[PDB]
RNA sequence: GCUUUGUGAAGGGACCAGCUGGCUGGUUCCGUGAGGUGACUUCUGCCCAGUGCUCUGAUUGUCAAUGCGAAGAGAUUCAGCC
RNA sequence: ACCAAGGAGUCUAAGGAGCUUGCCAGUCGGAUGGCUUCCAAAACCUUGAGGCGUGGUGAAGGCAACUAUCCUUCCAGAUGG
RNA sequence: GAGUAGAGUGGCUUGGGACUGCAGUUUGAAGAGUGACGUGUAUCCGUCACAAGGUGGCAUACAGACCUGGGACCGAUAGUGCACAAGU
RNA sequence: GUGACCUGGCGCACAUGGAAUGACCCACCGAACUUAAGCAUAUCACUCAGUGGAGGAACAGCAAGCAACCUCGAUUGCUGCAGUAAUGGCGAAUGAACGAGCAGGACCCACGGCUCUUCCUGAAAAUGGGCUU
């Protein structure tokens, strides 16, 4: 038991009585796969030129957007949660992050 | 106990579970699963027969959206109507819904306008739909029965409507490409989400404070 | 069902669990044991073993595409064991008006014209009694595959073609595995209508050709 | 109305009216018998609430509970096994002393059919209960739709199946939701449902 | 995983939909006083009069001593609510009970 | 069912009779709401 | 045979799961329920410190639950007495 | 003592590490749903929630993987120019 | 909808943990509200429901016994103890 | 003047109940072997045995419910949640529920998912009743 599974024979931590998970339900994807999901028209019609084509991630069941993976052009991302590396990587390509129920 | 690396067993069979001589056991096998879909299947077409002029299912049913933050964007069937949106379809009497195929439930009510909307033109699409058989065949026929509606009743397999998740996976289809709003381009969401979440936790210390300063106020 | 207790040492039996009680022979027999007479076998079978088996669905297909090539290829259907001498080529298609057959007569006629009435008279002649006490188990014969017929929709041509021996009938909306490879071995002969043959690779969802290796 | 009076007299029980005369009810109580029959309802209010009516079909009886605990019947209180096990005195039973009242006056009159009971006296040794019984095969019964239901070969010996409201108190069902988790269908239902080892065709 | 912590929606005040007012059902007129019951019930209320122990709680609240007569209900009741509620009625009927003394 | 069984013996061939009747069709009641009247007026000038 | 022992009946012993239950007991100290020793004869000595049993007021110590008091916003805490 | 017949590593839930096959940021989906004398309780179908995977870390409050031409660095190292 | 719900305490039960449920006993409400909102308490606020009465079909279980259809099952030391005048 | 009620009884008449049933069900009662490499809480197990009662099903059932959501809307069964939250000499082990997807929401039940009692009304629901026909 030492050696196959240390960290067994103990307590530790807050015990969550009635521990709900569907408020704690939270999937995240990253900036690396956002423009995979702009169908390339808009993100071809929208390169240089001042309008950025939206990304709804709950339509793609994504919740929390995470910033990790460079963003080739700014776009709109809807969402319920980013995290601030997420909106700094979005805002400086342009775009915007918007909370979103 | 393996004499190697395999995980804790955690095997949850301490129980009897198994039928040997001296035990039942708490198996159950559902050998039945093949033949019993065939039997649905007849039974469910013998409902049909049965109540025949009328859709196979029967009751229309509301569209609202499925409970928790998880499946908040998926919608779903309900049970029944509320008085409400009979009320805004045009239906007063909630009995006379029912019989003639609309469900009702008192038990639910519109916290909002949007299901209330959604659900009254569902039933304004319904009794548009809908061709109801004169009591006693050959006295008053209503408006829009054409006296061959009552001639070809056809009993449709799904009741016309679309798929009920068809109605957040609606609402979940972004718009098309757009400028900035100068709010979008000044605004911090993560500032603002971690704000809204300190929040709640200095309620007591921002009372505290006030009172501090009060009392330094009169000192 | 038995209340059978062991004897014990002290006793020049052996320790195996044997029948209570006295006055019959069964009396002290051992009892509760593979290795007894009357007594239950070793590891009882059990009715919740895994009886079915889990195929994904691409697999299966895939199986069924392969199936088809080779049902295409020739020299494995002779080699499966269809006569081809009368068969003009491979795979044998045929027009739709078949699928309208109503007697077992007209099919028969069609087959001979075709070139696989001989597989069909070989199964008839080599119908046998199943050997082996499959026979006593309601598996009466042992009768061998001849070819296989695949129609577009449900028709007469079932019916029609039903009572020939080998012949096995088929769809293109749903086409058994079962059918196209039976025994687990490949290169059945099958006689397609024109609209299942038509309407092959669009149900099987082909789209290419594949490269293969030569 | 009189039977919103009579409910809140016999809501202030402690008071000196209802205190003498239930002394003198515990009294007569105690010198009839264990399970009399009544001509009419003590506490008419509460009999006509639980569903009692003054039609030829039904029938009230009277009927006391010893009081206290259970004591297991193991002679000389040696409870071989294990120590838990090992316990004689302090047992309580699992069934309420009204759905026992129930089930007395269910098993004496084998013929009739058990609606609801209701507590009408206690004192030192016994509790007293009421039992309203129905005669399921009377004309009167059989027409009234309303209790109807009752001559159904179903409603045999609901007393005797916890199907009363006594019954249905000890069984946890007056609470559902999450205060009611494994209790229904069953108890032993439940059990075996999440106890079951479900082997489907493919697993 | 997927399990991370997420802020609720009316938190970050977002409001996907527009609320309609909660409306007043027949359900919540269990809630208004009930005139006619009170009757009722303060007539019940002079027939039978008081239990022991509310007769108790009288005769400390006329000595004063209203915390050991909200103990006195609490031991009784077990509720601190109970407990506050009866000890307003005693006060409310000891009341009564000096008016109509003078 | 180790005893003459001398009348659940004749109850259950009569079930064994309606289950091997049902299992061919589901029953038909001869006379029901919609034929009474019909049947019995026609009884009645036979009769008559 | 001897000798202790409990018992005057709302009692001694004692069964029963339970009982307004059955037993000793159709009894009542010359009766009896519980021990020990072992006819007659001749004796049965000293020790109540230990353990046991028993008596007192158990007036001084320890000692439960309930109850009564105090403080607390309350859960609760603390004191004294039986 | 002798001979004959029987006679003992089995099935199941979960799992481990190889091997095979299919698909791929997906995969599976035979709970269920559509069809069609016996065969067929089969075969076929993508209505499918969801399971596992795509993110981890903190007891928790929670937070969440830099890099705008491309590319983490070093040592050994398969190919190839 | 009152000896009820609840509370002290005891005991069983539950994953339910300052006690999920039940039961004895003592106690015992409100109804100018009550119950639940999974950490005991006090203070505010909110959401949902309206206990202590009752009916109530459907999808559900079904090793017996009867009526059927089947089987990669056993094949007289096997398969039920019994293929037979075997619970003899 | 020798009654009217109440409360009990005896006889008669017309009826229910009783007993049985190698599966399933409902209510109780209730072990130990075993496991923990010993054993006592734990486990087997709220199981076996025991008692009582059935029906073709039984039980449950149109919220003093779930949830905290953009809410839902009887119960039941399945998928799954999930071997998770939680319990446990925090050892051996034990261990749900809701969300969500379904079947069902035709039928021999229904005031088509409610109703009794409370509350309102009220000369018992109105041309006496009974036996034969």
């Amino acid at each position: 038991m030492d050696k196959y599974h240390p960290g067994y024979f103990g307590k530790v931590g807050i015990r969550r009585f009635h521990y709900r998970l569907n408020p704690r339900f939270c999937p995240t994807t990253s900036i690396s796969r956002l423009l995979r999901l702009v169908p390339k028209e808009q993100l071809e019609a929208c390169k240089g030129k001042e309008e950025l084509p939206v990304v709804n991630l709950l339509q793609h069941g994504y919740f929390k957007l995470l910033g990790t993976g460079r963003l080739s052009q700014g776009v709109i991302v809807k969402a319920r949660s980013f995290s601030q590396g997420a909106e700094r990587k979005i805002k400086k390509a342009g775009g915007a992050c918007i909370l979103v129920a | 106990v393996k004499k190697g690396n395999a995980p804790v067993p955690n095997a949850h069979f301490h129980k009897h579970w198994n039928p040997t001589g001296s035990q039942k056991g708490h198996v159950r096998c559902f050998f039945k699963q093949g033949p019993q879909k065939k039997i649905r299947r007849a039974r469910r077409q013998k409902k049909a027969a049965a109540v025949f002029p009328r859709p196979v299912k029967g009751p229309l049913r509301p569209i609202v959206h499925c409970k928790s933050q998880r499946f908040n964007m998926k919608t779903r069937l309900g049970r029944g109507f509320t008085t409400l949106e009979l009320k805004t379809a045009g239906l007063t009497d909630r009995r006379y819904a029912r019989t003639i195929g609309i469900s009702v439930d008192r038990r639910r009510r519109n916290h909002c306008e949007e299901s209330l909307a959604l659900n009254a033109e569902r039933i304004k699409t319904y009794l548009s739909k809908l061709v109801l058989f004169p009591l006693k065949a050959g006295k008053k026929l209503p408006e829009g029965v054409t006296e061959e509606d009552i001639k070809n009743p056809v009993q449709s397999k799904q009741d016309g409507f679309p798929k009920a998740s068809s109605y957040g996976k609606n609402a979940l289809k972004p718009e098309a490409p757009r400028k900035l709003t100068d709010q979008e381009k000044k605004r911090l969401t993560f500032q603002f989400l971690r704000k809204v979440q300190r929040d709640t936790k200095m309620v007591g210390k921002r009372i505290k404070r006030k009172a501090k300063k009060e009392a330094k106020a009169a000192k | 069902k038995h209340s059978a207790e062991s004897w014990g040492t002290g006793r020049a039996v052996a320790r195996i669990p044997r029948i209570s009680g006295g006055g019959t022979h069964r009396s002290g027999q051992g009892a509760f044991g593979n290795m007894c007479r009357g007594g239950r076998m070793f590891a009882p079978t059990k009715v919740f073993r895994k009886w079915h088996a889990k195929v994904p669905r691409k697999v299966r297909r895939l199986a069924v595409r392969a199936a088809l090539a080779a049902s295409a290829i020739p020299a494995l259907v002779m080699a499966r064991g269809h006569n081809l001498e009368d068969v003009p080529e491979i795979p044998l298609v045929v027009p739709n008006s078949v699928e309208a057959l109503e007697k077992t007569k007209d099919a028969v006629k069609l087959l001979k014209d075709i070139g696989a009435y001989h597989d069909v008279e070989k199964v008839a002649a080599t119908k046998k009694v199943r050997v082996g006490k499959g026979k006593r188990r309601n598996r009466r014969y042992c009768v061998r595959k001849g070819p296989l017929v695949v129609l577009s929709k449900r028709c007469e041509a079932q019916r029609a073609f039903r009572n020939l021996p080998g012949v096995d009938i088929n769809f293109v909306s749903a086409l058994n595995l079962l059918r196209l490879a039976p025994g687990g071995h490949i290169g059945r002969l099958i006689v397609f209508t024109e609209d299942a043959f038509n309407q092959l690779d669009k149900v099987l969802k082909v789209d290419t050709i594949e490269g293969l290796p030569d | 109305g009189v039977y919103t009076y009579m409910q809140f007299v016999w809501n202030k029980k402690q008071s000196d009216v209802m205190r003498f005369t239930q002394r003198i009810r515990a009294w007569e109580y105690r010198h009839s018998h264990r399970m009399v029959r009544l001509p009419r309802p003590t506490r008419t209010d509460k009999a006509r609430r639980l569903g009692y009516k003054r039609k030829p079909g039904y029938v009230i009886w009277r009927v006391r509970v010893r009081r206290g605990g259970r004591k297991r019947p193991v002679p000389k209180g040696i409870c071989y096994g294990k120590p838990k096990t090992a316990g004689v005195n302090h047992l309580m039973n699992a069934k309420n002393m009204r759905v026992i009242a129930e089930g007395r006056v269910g098993k004496h009159c084998g013929g009739l059919r058990v609606l609801n009971s209701y507590w009408v006296n206690a004192d030192a040794i016994y509790k007293y209960f009421e039992v309203i019984l129905v005669d399921p095969m009377h004309k009167a019964i059989r027409s009234d739709p309303e209790i109807n239901w009752i001559c159904k070969p179903r409603q045999k010996h609901r007393e005797a199946r916890g199907v009363t409201s006594a019954g249905r108190k000890h069984r946890g069902l007056r609470h559902k939701g999450h205060r009611a988790t494994k209790a229904r269908p069953s108890v032993r239902a439940n059990w075996k449902r999440r106890n079951l080892v479900k082997f489907w065709r493919y697993r | 995983g997927k399990f991370g912590a997420l802020p609720s929606a009316k938190l970050r005040r977002c409001s996907a939909v527009t609320p309609l007012p909660k409306p007043f059902r027949a359900r919540d007129r269990i809630k208004k006083p009930k005139k006619k019951l009170r009757a009722v019930r303060d007539l019940v209320q002079e027939v039978v009069g008081f239990s022991p122990y509310e007769r108790r709680m009288i005769e400390l609240l006329k000595v004063g001593r209203e915390k050991r007569a909200l103990r006195f209900a609490k031991r009784r009741l077990g509720t601190h609510r109970q407990a506050k509620k009866k000890r307003d009625i005693m006060t409310e009927v000891l009341r009564k009970m000096r008016a109509a003394a003078h | 069912g180790t005893g003459r069984m001398r009348h659940m013996k004749n109850v259950l061939k009569k079930a064994a009779v309606r289950q091997r009747q049902d299992q061919v069709a589901p029953h038909q009641k001869r006379k029901t709401a919609e034929n009474r009247k019909k049947f019995a007026l026609s009884r009645k000038t036979k009769l008559a």
